[PDB]
RNA sequence: UGAUGGAGGUAGAGCACUGUUUGGACUAGGGGCCCAUCGGGUUACCGAAUUCAGAUAAACUCCGAAUGCCAUUCAUUUAU
RNA sequence: GCGGUCGCCUCCUAAAAGGUAACGGAGGCGCCCAAAGGUUCCCUCAGAAUGGUUGGAAAUCAUUCGAAGAGUGUAAAGGCA
RNA sequence: UGUGGUGGCGAUAGCGAGAAGGAUACACCUGUUCCCAUGCCGAACACAGAAGUUAAGCUUCUUAGCGCCGAUUGUAGUGAAGGGUUUCCCUUUGUGAGAGUAGGACGUCGCCACGC
């Protein structure tokens, strides 16, 4: 795919330039993409997860899970064992093809055009860059989707400080403002 | 019937204690202090009376230090009730003081007003007292 | 709810064992594989009718 | 007008043989509730955490470093 | 992310195996050691702490790579060196592993070549 | 990949309305038109309206005669009257 | 009686756990109300993030005695 | 006399083996689970900080610190990483 | 003698901090066709390999910041004798802690194999 080729060609020796790494193993890679349809309304009517999974199965290449509860909250009417949300992890080469879809198609199809907010820091190489709508992807059907909720993306690197992750995402598209 | 200071309960009735002797527990805040050199219970109200007999010679400055606090509780039955049934309802909050310990402390005021206020205090407590400085330290500062 | 119960050997026709159940969690009759002292062999046991 | 005055019987725990004895097979050594002393050589644990002596011999007590103690029987 | 180590977990599994029976008076241990490129084994008594016979993968006589076949050769070596000193009823360490591959390759090769389990 | 319980996917080559980027993969399907050897031998029909160059975050300021339908819906009828 | 090994959490210390608590430093941020009908949140109490010093406990313990108790192919005297 | 109590299990009083009373100080019981049992594998909690759509002090997430501050069907002790 | 495996001994064995290394070995890493696997995910688990890197893990060396082990000595407490108020205190004789310390301490012992 494209993004391993960019790592092999240009990304790694530019990293050895801009941080003076003594070995190639010092270079930070990318590991995960975690996605969370946080519904919270299957407790009211259980047919809310029943289309969130339908949307995630199209967006990803996997099926999501169904998440448990671990608590019992009076205000949201929660007990133990409650179906609330749905994880999707990504590994391997479907990391890079989904990131190709993110860089090319998705991120320029949002109103109030600014791209990527630059403050997602967490100090330690993790930019949770959420999604407001759902109609962004090419595979979204107006004749199927009703609610106007959104997604989660947890970009996970092995980088120590956020100076490194900024340069990696600068060398991987990611239109910061 | 004026109680200044109380606790939050966690147990109503407590065993009537048994106090023998103490030591140390010296001046550390702050510059002039008492020493109760007998051993007695000391109730709430005595510490109110000691407060006010302190503070009416502490005009515009000088710190008051209260180092003893009523933790424990007495109980008492009625009059006309025989011996017999369970322990009566607790009325009062009293803490023990052995020898050695220090009732109150003062700082920020010269010596004469200090000994005035301390002898005004010690006629309201049932223990023979003394008056001791923060006498010597490794650094007095 | 619960009932002190007895088992029944389905071959030698005896009342051998005694145990418990909760008759709203188990509506139908118990069947366990137990040991029969009369035949000296593992034999299916049902609930006494 | 009191709602107290309730107890259990005393159930008589504690070590029932010292060190240095000659101890026959299967006799109780230190009756517990809750494991306070673990077994070592030739000593097992019953249902209510008691401590036997499997083989005839001499009870001696030990310790597992810092926290807890051991019982073990040496014949021989 | 800390990449977690891969011997701390193996030795936690050793510690939760070796509680029950090592028991190596005259029915000693075996051993099974993965690596990325080797398979080792030892025969250990306690409370001597002293091994009795051993063999290893890439030291002496090989057949393939990180194969079951190398492990079968190792098990042949261990069982043949053991029975020259009169040992019959050794006890397996599982190590910290399972029985799928590279381990039963040692095991059932060691059974048929003299040992007893 | 656990068996039978994962969704559908084929590495579908992109296109565009303008200049046609042809590199990528996809998941959804259609009627195949250009199975292409230089890429994945799959559908072309992901034919997005966005190049990620058409938006003025990469190329620069290019919208003055931008001439797109609803844009011209006001800016042609009186837009000939405008200019 | 002497020697030796051991079981245990009383007395005293009693801070580390849980309860009761006293003064100082501090805001992450609350104020009836401000400067108001974006930042300074004047004064105010400051709980918690904390952290210095100082106390208390039958149903608090990081610790821990004399003594008694149980044992010994052990020693001396005695006669149970 | 009117009140209260009468069997069982935990803690304290109980004087550091065991035992020890009072119309002394505190709480539970007269069941439950066909898996909450047996074995064989695998696993490690409560919280806090920092970011992230709905989303709120407090749901699903992500990284880090975290010997226990958790859980153990049920009262209390003794245990259990 | 280096490295790996593998054992006991109370962390005096630890935690934090810093430096160095790849002969062998160990580890990371490449990949999934096969035994096998994910309540989704070759991340682990399992199996095939060997392009490279000592960055991490691992090994060696330095360090008394946190933690651990701490003698002697003084005091509280107390058995046995006594004396006053009798709530409590004091004197001879035997035993002594808890705190607070000087100090120890950045391990010790045993086996097999490989390379040298
Ligand atoms: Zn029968």
């Amino acid at each position: 795919n494209r993004l391993k080729e960019k790592y092999i060609k240009e990304v790694t020796p530019s990293l050895v330039e801009k941080f003076n790494y003594s070995s190639v193993m010092q270079t930070p890679k990318v590991d995960k993409i975690v996605i969370n349809m946080g519904v919270g309304d299957a407790v009211s009517n259980a047919k809310n997860l029943d289309k969130a999974v339908e949307e995630l199965a199209l967006i990803t290449g996997q099926k999501p899970l169904i998440t448990k509860a671990k608590k019992s909250i009076a205000g949201f009417r929660l007990r133990e064992g409650m179906p609330i949300g749905a994880k999707v992890t990504l590994r391997g080469e479907r990391m890079y093809e989904f990131l190709d879809k993110l860089v090319t198609v998705s991120l320029p199809r949002v109103r109030d055009f600014h791209g990527v907010s630059k403050k997602a820091f967490d100090g330690r190489g993790n930019y949770t860059l959420g999604i407001k709508e759902q109609l962004i992807f090419p595979e979204v059907d107006y004749d199927l989707v009703d609610k106007v909720r959104g997604m989660d993306i947890v970009i996970v690197t092995t980088a120590n400080t956020d100076e490194e992750s900024r340069e990696l995402l600068a060398q991987l598209g990611m239109p910061f403002q | 019937m004026l109680v200044p200071k109380r606790v939050k309960h966690r147990r109503e009735f407590r065993g009537k204690m048994r106090g023998e002797a103490k030591g140390g527990k010296e001046v550390a805040f702050g510059e002039w202090g008492l020493q109760a050199t007998e051993s007695h219970w000391i109730t709430n109200r005595q510490i109110e009376a000691a407060r006010i007999a302190m503070t009416r010679y502490m005009k515009r400055g000088g710190k008051v230090w209260i180092k003893i606090f009523p933790h424990k509780s007495y109980t008492s039955k009625a009059i006309g009730v025989r011996m017999g049934k369970g322990k009566g309802a607790p009325e009062g909050w009293v803490s023990p003081v052995k020898r050695g310990k220090i009732m109150f402390e003062i700082a920020g005021v010269p010596e004469e007003v200090a000994r005035e206020a301390l002898r005004l205090a010690s006629h309201k407590l049932p223990v023979k007292t003394k008056i001791v400085k923060r006498e010597e330290m490794g650094g007095e500062s | 709810m619960r009932v002190n119960i007895t088992l029944e050997c389905t071959s030698c026709k005896e009342r051998n064992y005694l145990t418990n159940k909760n008759k709203r969690n188990n509506p139908d009759r118990l069947e366990k594989q137990k040991y029969c002292p009369r035949e000296r062999k593992v034999t299916l046991h049902r609930e006494t009718k | 007008s009191t709602s107290n005055g309730r107890d259990s019987e005393s159930k008589r725990l504690g070590a029932k043989s010292a060190d240095g004895q000659t101890v026959t097979g299967g006799s109780i050594l230190y009756r517990q509730r809750g494991t306070k002393i673990y077994p070592g050589v030739n000593v097992g644990i019953g249902g209510d955490d008691t401590l036997f002596a499997k083989v005839d011999g001499v009870v001696r007590f030990e310790r597992k470093g810092r926290d807890k103690k051991q019982v073990s029987v040496y014949p021989v | 992310i800390t990449k977690p180590d891969k011997n701390k977990t193996r030795q936690k599994r050793h510690r939760r195996v070796r509680n029950k029976i090592s028991g190596t008076a005259e029915c000693p241990r075996l051993n099974i050691f993965r690596s990325n490129k080797n398979i080792y084994a030892q025969v250990i008594d306690d409370v001597a702490g002293v091994t009795l016979a051993s063999a290893s993968a890439l030291d002496k006589e090989i057949s393939g790579g990180t194969k079951t076949e190398t492990a079968a050769a190792v098990g042949k070596l261990v069982a043949e060196r053991a029975a020259e000193k009169g040992i019959k009823k050794v006890v397996f360490d599982r190590g910290g592993y399972l029985y799928h591959g590279r381990v039963q390759a040692l095991a059932e090769a060691a059974r048929e070549n003299g040992l007893e389990f | 990949m656990k068996q039978d319980i994962h969704p559908n996917y084929q590495p579908v080559v992109f296109m565009d309305s303008t200049t046609g980027f042809k590199f990528l993969s996809g998941s959804t399907k259609g009627s195949s038109e250009t199975v292409e050897w230089e890429d994945g031998n799959t559908y072309p029909l992901l034919r997005v309206e966005v190049t990620s160059d058409s938006h003025p975050f990469y190329t620069g300021r290019q919208k003055f005669t931008q001439a797109d339908g609803r844009v011209d819906r006001f800016n042609k009828k009186y837009g000939l009257k405008d200019e």
